[PDB]
RNA sequence: UGACUGCUCCCUAGCAUGCUACUACCG
RNA sequence: GCGGUAGUAGCAUGCUAGGGAGCAG
């Protein structure tokens, strides 16, 4: 309150009034005793409820507009994360084997089902029982999808590494059945 | 209703988004311009842009929820605990999620 | 009126998720909002039914002489019983099925 | 009565076996969600006294992890 | 209440208006002094409302901090107290099955596997001393889990089978006594 | 790891209205 | 003697936001 440009009044009407109370006041001096703080004290405290007003709005403003950068740098992290993606599951398309169909193609349109099935490099084959096993991935080599797949690991549910002499008739009621067949292909 | 009788003699590897290779910046990406709707037939998008530049805002986030790119850069899945036609394995390990009980 | 299993909300105020309603002390607000639910058994033909009313009304008091006697023997803390008595009293629940809606 | 008191020691019961990281033998957690969802579902306290054996048994069958004797000079079971 | 600073004006002023209608006076120095009572009453119904909603607001804030603190004394103490209800919960069952694989895994009988419910049902336990298997077992029979089973086969540590007869307070202490002991249910 | 909706209780901060006393100028 | 105007404190209502929790499909 020491910077309201309405102190200087309501301070000498102060002094005026409060501090001649001593000296002998007549009762018509008396109303500038009483009626010269008084207006002036009412517009001081219009100058102090426009004041407060003024803080509270100023500091409304201080906080809104932390909130807008603190968004606007969110928003370039997040555009920075999807980009090191699609260019990261980019270097990864064997763009001999994927510009040969997209090439036999009449306008080149292609179902996406397909595109994994005769352009991928490794098989993934999730066997419940040992039944489904031995119509399925019998031996070292088998054919699936038009191919022929070699196998290279059979880790298990737990993934522990499973050797393919584990797997016997007898021995499967000791194995994490739900079993991962890891093939590559071949030619 | 014709649509949905005719479409069980079709084979089921061609319902689905339709890919094609498109080029932003000199790298090609493989991105889903179209449909095959069992029911409401083949569909194409109006406004595919094959050579661009720059990917904004809105040109990232329909590119990262299209299944094109990750069933294209994952590994084939064949799954016999499940009937269902299945596409892509995403990772080279099967999850196994489980549920507690309560306190 | 509106009834509900009584075997589902006794179950559950035994059964949660930690820290919870492993101590009743941390949330006694889980307690008045399974009360309301439980009010209209208390019109019930079966004995055995309005009770379950009862009980959750008389561990809401329990919950409460522990919160303001627990802080009172370890930190010499004083609170006051106004305006808390209301939630252990078969009013502040009646008045959840009456018509002339408030709040 | 006596089929609530065990209806809810298998639900303790399965819960320190699950902090035990029993979770990482999906040969034996197979079991124990097994024998706990049986419990649960039991209408007669003389074939619910018998899957708590079964279950209690893997508790003791794990070794050093539980200290029984600690436990059980720990104003309880003596 | 007491000792508010502001508490020495409605108690002079209190005490003045009080005592001035014995003495008595003009209306004028009644309205003068009741111009200075309120002038000086609103001054401690103000500070003495303040307080009153600071000295409740305090005894929440130190009522939340008391519920951050116990619910993360409770959480970081999750395992020592399920172990301890679990078993203040098996007392008061007074089963006889559930006392006994408690009390003899206790002094060292403990299973290798699940006690099986089936009519097969092999189990292996290992006793650790003669006087374990002298109250337990006598002759082919076995008592557990408040159960009859029939021994098939012992083991000493390594492979060593030990024939029944020769396990006797005598010949018992020339091995290695944790044993292996397999036995099947009964009916 | 934790979807979309709807209802409802409790606590805190801000805005306007409603009967009063206090101020002060003005009638 | 009364009315209007501008601040200040105090008690309830409704609405708008944030936080924690309960139920239903």
């Amino acid at each position: 309150f020491s910077s309201l440009p309405s102190y200087a009044a309501f301070a000498t009407a102060q002094e005026a009034y409060e501090q001649a109370v001593a000296n002998g006041d007549s009762e018509v001096v008396l109303k500038k005793l009483k009626k010269s703080l008084n207006v002036a004290k009412s517009e001081f405290d219009r100058d102090a409820a426009m004041q407060r007003k003024l803080e509270k709005m100023a500091d409304q403003a201080m906080t809104q507009m932390y909130k807008q950068a603190r968004s606007e740098d969110k928003r370039a992290k997040v555009t920075s994360a999807m980009q090191t993606m699609l260019f990261t599951m980019l270097r990864k398309l064997d763009n001999d084997a994927l510009n040969n169909i997209i090439n036999n193609a009449r306008d080149g349109c292609v179902p996406l089902n397909i595109i994994p099935l005769t352009t991928a490099a490794k098989l993934m084959v999730v066997i419940p029982d040992y039944n489904t096993y031995k119509n399925t991935c019998d031996g070292t080599t088998f054919t699936y999808a038009s191919a022929l797949w070699e196998i290279q690991q059979v880790v298990d549910a737990d993934s522990k590494i499973v050797q393919l002499s584990e797997i016997s008739m007898d021995n499967s009621p000791n194995l994490a059945w739900p079993l991962i067949v890891t093939a590559l292909r071949a030619n | 209703n014709f649509n949905v009788l005719f479409s069980t003699v079709f084979p089921p590897t061609s319902f689905g988004p339709l890919v094609r290779k498109i080029f932003v910046d000199g790298v090609p990406f493989v991105v889903s311009t179209g449909y095959h709707f069992r029911e409401l037939g083949v569909v194409h998008n109006q406004d595919v842009n094959l050579h661009s530049s720059r990917l904004s805002f809105k040109e990232l986030l329909v590119y990262a929820a299209d299944p094109a790119m990750h069933a294209a850069s994952g590994n084939l899945l064949l799954d016999k605990r499940t009937t269902c036609f299945s596409v892509a394995a995403l990772t080279n390990n099967v999850a196994f999620q489980t549920v507690k009980p309560g306190n | 009126l509106p009834y509900p299993d009584p075997s589902r909300i006794l179950g559950a105020g035994c059964f949660v998720d930690d820290i919870v309603k492993t101590d009743g002390t941390l949330m006694i607000e889980r307690f008045v909002s399974l009360a309301i639910d439980a009010y209209p058994l208390t019109k019930h033909p079966n004995q055995e039914y309005a009770d379950v009313f009862h009980l959750y009304l008389q561990y809401i008091r329990k919950l409460h002489d522990e919160l303001t006697g627990h802080m009172l023997d370890m930190y010499s803390v004083m609170l006051t019983n106004d305006n808390t008595s209301r939630y252990w009293e078969p009013e502040f629940y009646e008045a959840m099925y009456t018509p002339h809606t408030v709040l | 009565s006596k089929m609530s008191d065990v209806k809810c020691t298998s639900v303790v019961l399965l819960s320190v076996l699950q902090q035990l990281r029993v979770e990482s033998s999906s040969k034996l957690w197979a079991q124990c969600v097994q024998l706990h969802n049986d419990i649960l579902l039991a209408k007669d306290t003389t074939e619910a006294f018998e899957k708590m054996v079964s279950l209690l048994s893997v508790l003791l069958s794990m070794q050093g992890a539980v200290d029984i004797n600690k436990l059980c000079e720990e104003m309880l079971d003596n």
